[PDB]
């Protein structure tokens, strides 16, 4: 399964006298596009250097107008919101389609946020809406809209960027793994350079299923593209080898198991 | 309702001494996203340092990577510094080097 989102942002700063515009799309884990009112509209995935330039004209008018009307829009909220015009205000919205491993439509998604203040969003059901505070909770087409654009050309784009970039979306990278062993002990399991980003590690004291006394801190990129992630225990001086650590990825051959070295 | 940022500093590949890397200071889930990050050698502000595209995640906080090159060294020390709104006194994560 995979999923195509955009996500926009709309900045207003105590001071800035033009709100901040942003705009970045992804396909999965990889960010390949991005536009930025601090400024055209770039390309942040090397495999995008392949577009014509037709295509960062069109793209860059599109962002061109979305943010417009981003902006009149943050700015029409904090009105009815009727909250201090100078200061922090934030509009962030996200849409993407679910597409399958097999170029089918899964799914979709849509929201929209004056943070803190305003939810509008697009259910599951991608039938029906969830409004919510002042604007917004009087929101009113619209929903086949979306159903649209997420069904056509929103798959129509992914299935696009998959053609150009199967190489590098779709390929598998194991984890660099291994064990080391920190005196207060702690045992930290370590997985490096793995892509995807789906990933599993797990403790064991003499092959149970060890949980609690552990810690499970949360994958963060390599900054090549890749993930790292690590799971540590507590375990009686000496007392060590009664612990496991079990590492499970789409990229390896079957399950890895480690103990102290 | 403002979110102060969690801070990471590690490096790309593991610290091998004189190795040629990639040192790596993650911010993630605050709000807003005014934020200043940096990366400290021995304590000075290192110079040229890259960063990724804004972005959110699901619950609406934000989230950065800010980087440079840097050969290690077992005299140097580095850091990452943050100051955020929700942030008095700027924060500073040291390096670890076995994490
Ligand atoms: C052992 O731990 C795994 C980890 O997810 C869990 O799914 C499983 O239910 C546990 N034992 C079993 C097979 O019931």
């Amino acid at each position: 399964s995979h999923w195509l989102k955009t996500f926009r942002i709309v900045i207003m700063e105590p001071g800035i006298l033009e709100p901040r515009f942003i705009q970045v799309s992804y396909v999965d884990s990889i960010q390949y596009q991005g536009f930025d009112s601090r400024s055209g509209m770039q390309p942040r995935a090397a495999w995008m250097k392949q577009e014509p330039p037709e295509y960062w004209k069109n793209e860059t008018e599109h962002a061109m107008g979305a943010s417009l009307l981003a902006r009149r829009t943050l700015i029409y909220m904090v009105t009815e919101n009727n909250n201090k015009k100078n200061d922090y205000h934030t509009l962030q919205e996200v849409f993407g389609c679910n597409v399958a491993h097999d170029g089918s439509f899964l799914g979709g998604h849509y929201g929209l946020t004056y943070y803190g203040y305003d939810y509008i969003i697009l259910n599951e059901d991608l039938n029906s809406w969830t409004t919510e505070g002042k604007v917004g909770g009087k929101f009113n087409s619209v929903t086949e809209g979306w159903r649209t654009y997420l069904k056509g050309e929103c798959t129509e784009r992914f299935l696009r960027c998959l053609d150009l970039g199967k190489e590098t979306l779709l390929r598998s990278d194991a984890p660099r793994t291994h064990v080391t062993h920190k005196v207060t002990v702690t045992l930290r399991c370590w997985a490096l350079g793995f892509y995807p980003a789906d990933i599993t590690l797990t403790w064991k004291r003499d092959g149970k299923n060890h949980t609690q006394d552990m810690e499970l801190p949360d994958t963060r990129p390599a900054g090549d593209g890749t993930f790292q992630k690590w799971a540590a225990v507590v375990v009686p001086f000496g007392e060590e080898l009664r612990y496991t650590c079990h590492v499970h990825h789409e990229g390896l051959p079957g399950p890895l198991t480690l103990k102290w070295g | 309702i403002q979110r102060t940022p969690k801070i990471q500093v590690y490096s790309r590949h593991p610290a091998e001494n004189g190795k040629s890397n990639f040192l790596n200071c993650y911010v993630s889930g605050f709000h807003p996203s005014d934020i200043e990050v940096d990366l400290l050698k021995n304590g000075e502000r290192i110079e040229k340092v890259e960063h990724s595209d804004l972005s959110f995640s699901k619950d609406w906080s934000f989230y950065l990577l800010y980087y440079t090159e840097f050969t290690p060294t077992e005299k140097d020390e580095y850091a990452c510094r943050v100051n955020h709104v929700t942030l008095s006194q700027p924060k500073i994560v040291k390096w670890d080097r076995d994490m």
